């Protein structure tokens, strides 16, 4: 039973969606467990290796179908409702993903095709021509951008700098989030 | 401690799991060269350094809690307490090699493997090897330790991990 | 041969007829075994593994030519005539593709290029920007408003917001569904 | 029968088709390899020139049964009408399934099965005959045991395969 | 029956075979342990416990038809309704235990042999034990019989041999 | 035949051309499946059927001419004449084969698989047009004297110009 | 020479810089294929054919004078000397033909290979194309006339220009 | 003039690649035996007089174990090395030329110098497994390879365009 329920959630996620899932989970799951990550399950029982994810432990799985706006999944295959989503993670201590992470996976989604274009061309300086391919979308950078150590938690500068070069409402979120 | 519980352990393992214990527990071992993990813990039994409590810390740095809950029953905040409160098994060094091994993908890998290749030959013939195998190879050519780090900074400086020379630095800031 | 057959059918269909196909069978085939596919016949294959297609089982095919109003393919290929289909799914539980899907693909149909681009200025704040771009159809917001609740079988309100001020047809179509339900 | 027969069979085999032979003899004493497989069978007199014709045309190795036996599908189709099977139709079945599984549909198969036993091995990649065998060595999958394998590839939209087990449940 | 058919015999079977059949024959030879088989065969002989059938019957249990068909001239159903009609020179426990035996790979084995060990310790030295041999010297310890079978079914299971289990639980269901 | 020439030649090829030389091979040395093409060529060559003449016929089929001046120092030519008059190594079935197989893209061969499906079983469905005639030789449905199935499919794929290959490979018989 | 040297200049190409550079020194390493440009430059160190000139050459070719600058410590008319001096690790043709494939654009490639098919898969690139050649004995250094004649019926007569002005020297 | 600890711990600490070079180093000292584990001739070297501390030690730099330099010994390398400096080698120079240009051969090259050499062997006297070191001492069995004649593996080096081995080869001859 849960683990057809698990199958099944994993069949409703796309390469895309899996993407988003992985990056949300970078505080939990390191970079080589990461890499051979190429459907939902493997995910899964990476989270379950750290039982973060049992049939009575649904509360990390919850929270990341929440934060990438799957709230389909959510009502469906978990019976959660959005309004109990937004009243269990903004209680303090119940989040599991930081603040950092959320804000980084929103401007993430607020980047259209050429305004990851001009991101990309504004952070010429600071990364390696060759990891500066079309071959990247923008949570990619934010993992080689806190790779150099030129993004974080501390370290909001150069975020601030090429949004404030881009657009207006980045760096609203950018602002919403440090308060 | 008994074989059963070896024998869980053994077989829940993986390959990549088995050679990371093995690394942690060459420091313990470090005048034998043990072929598989099993025959890992029956040597860190005859040794008597593997209570139930130095099996757990093993487990917990293999972040396995699965199996902390399943084979030993035990919980990830227990074993965190058993580590502030008793000797650990393994050293604060090798943990860390670990933590930057499993911060690692396979091009940084290779990278690392390429410039350090310019300070050691083909030390081991496999071009697809991990981490834990370069360190060692290095350790074995006394070219890194706990109180000689700059030169793996060095080389995780010039591959752009500079979050893994922050993980070495405040390493060393803690002793 | 009924392979070389569904074979000369999917010859027949291009990429925005397989996008159409693909989004009727949202129901039986996932997100993650409908991004691979590409072509007809990984689709055909897909609903062959359900046995939902078989030698002796056209009806979901037929169903699917039907909805996409390829009735030059019935006519051909399958030997079916356009009263035969609309009395077939007018027959009490024979249609396989649910009434939902296909009022929402109906609604897509008459949907002009100006007016899709006035459908993605509507939902401006309840869809992220990414999922707002011009490189998606009206299908693709339809399956992004239903990620976020907003849009299913018991929320209509959305949608006839956006259509109504967008067209009448379309209001017209959503509470013609909404009734006969 | 003579040797010369049995080593042309065994170095004509790819890796897949002599792992695939050694599952289907599997009911037939665990050879390691399939040369001292084929010696076993003629050596127990259960390997007569249309026994090895029935196990090639098991593998689906029409081009030896054509040369080395210097037979066709017609023969031993007959040959199978008269005389009793060596491997049973529960093997055939389970290759069968095999045949039609790609690396992510074993992958969610092991998901399911893997709750109702545990996955205790570890191997690098395990293949459907791997997974049928550790599961007939936990008394999960047998002739008369099919509901598991059957609920599994239903709930994987397999359900052509699950057509095939009905059709084998259908016929004893 | 003729000393001719004892040196057939004992000249065509192998190691594997030789061992075998020893280990069936260990419950009749009880008094006498025979390093080679000429010497259990002529002191089965000797007992009057060594008929053509009795032979027939040692030829059919090390799975050896061709000696049956040549010097013997019995057929699978000779033996077969020789073995319905008659007592059984070696008894369905020792056989059983033969089967499993001839269910395990070398990795099972090994399995075995650890937590047996968490049972009986080392026991022998070499760690190129047979199964006969792991259940011979569990006999020496008292810890299998044909009564006495749950340590050995316990081990089967977590080694994941279940079937091997259900065939153990089938030979209790045969009394 | 020496070592030095043969290892130029296998660390010389692509993988492609590899393959292709493998499916060539695959009459010469019917009974035994060699896992890599150098172990090939070494077993070629101590079957006896390898010699320079061999070597070159082998590098032209996978119209390698630039091994044929660099390495063996011969000319087109040269190596047409030898296949002139000396017998071939490799048998006109398998060169049309080979040409077939140029002449498919991805989405053809594709096409081809859904329809050989039906003929063959549906036991992968990534594989390369020689990897599907390998498949079906095993399953006897193609032959030097049986080319009448891979004929109707090409045909209803609508790549008529390989059917006329097949055509004058059978006017050629 | 050292591996330190060869990872900054791996990694500060692109993917186009890749393929040049490989198609370049397809003369030196005339008999294997190198994956990646590190193999490529790791084969040409262990044969010696790498030394700091040789890789100056190769960042020359590529005009990434900033990696001359930053890495090997060197200008333009140092290098430029130092090929004056010294033999060239890239033959004029291959310059020359990399020359010509950075003046075409994906359609006149298309009509290339059109015309070409005759004497001889999509998605295919100039300098592909030149190698599928090479390996067809219908390219070289002393066999241009195919390519000029093709470049000339595609209406690309600067390029066959250069041809010309590469055949005068 | 050692004690059978230290030869424990060494042999213990080895690993297979490590012991097999130990083994093949120990050829020319060992003249009339093959050993068949390290312990052996490792006791064999000691009754013969060949085991100091200092020929330990350079053993173990031959092999490139400092860590058991270090651990076991109590040495440095600069210590190795000035012991080297001031008394007779125990491992000639030919040895160490051809453990280092094992040691900078992948396994393709390993598996492509044995096929070259086969020419010039037979076949069951090396599989595809067998290491560099088991083809040098193939070859020398064979009188194909010597410290007077590097001629043969020069040119399968060449051939293997592995053209600094070549060189190492040329610098061992110019010191001779």
């Amino acid at each position: 039973d849960f683990s057809r329920n698990l199958y099944d959630i994993g069949e409703q996620l796309d390469s895309e969606d899996l993407a988003s899932l992985k990056f949300l989970s970078l505080d939990y799951i390191p970079q080589r467990k990461q890499e051979p990550i190429k459907d939902a399950l493997m995910l899964f029982q990476r989270l379950q290796e750290k039982r973060m994810l049992e049939e009575s432990n649904l509360s990390f799985l919850k929270e990341l179908l929440f934060r990438i706006n799957r709230l389909d999944l959510l009502i469906t295959y978990l019976n959660t409702r959005k309004e109990e989503m937004e009243r269990e993670l903004q209680t303090p201590g119940r989040a599991q993903i930081s603040a950092y992470r959320v804000m980084l996976y929103q401007i993430s989604e607020e980047v259209s095709r050429s305004e990851l274009r001009s991101f990309k061309g504004g952070l010429q300086e600071e990364i390696s021509k060759c990891k500066l391919d079309d071959d990247m979308n923008l949570l990619d950078i934010f993992i080689e951008m806190e790779k150099r150590v030129i993004l974080g938690e501390g370290k909001l500068d150069i975020l601030k700098r090429v949004c404030a070069q881009i657009n207006k409402s980045l760096l609203k979120i950018i602002n919403d989030y440090e308060e | 401690m008994s074989a059963e519980v070896i024998h869980q352990v053994e077989e829940a393992l993986d390959t990549d799991e088995k050679e990371m214990l093995l690394f942690l527990c060459r420091d313990v071992a470090i005048d034998v060269v043990p072929p598989n993990v099993r025959d890992l813990l029956d040597i860190l039994r005859e040794r008597g350094k593997l209570s139930v409590g130095d099996l757990a810390e093993l487990l917990y740095r293999v972040r396995r809690f699965d199996l902390l809950k399943r084979i030993l029953k035990m919980d990830r905040k227990a074993v965190e307490t058993h580590l502030l409160r008793n000797p650990h098994l393994v050293s604060d060094y090798r943990v860390l090699m670990a933590e930057i091994g499993e911060d690692l993908d396979k091009s940084d890998v290779s990278s690392l493997i390429f410039l350090m290749k310019d300070y050691m030959g083909r030390g081991k013939i496999s071009k697809e090897k991990s981490f834990l195998d370069l360190v060692v190879e290095l350790e074995k050519l006394n070219l890194v330790a706990p109180d000689q780090l700059d030169l793996l900074e060095k080389c995780l400086k010039n591959i752009h991990r500079i979050d893994l020379k922050t993980k070495i630095q405040k390493y060393k800031q803690s002793v």
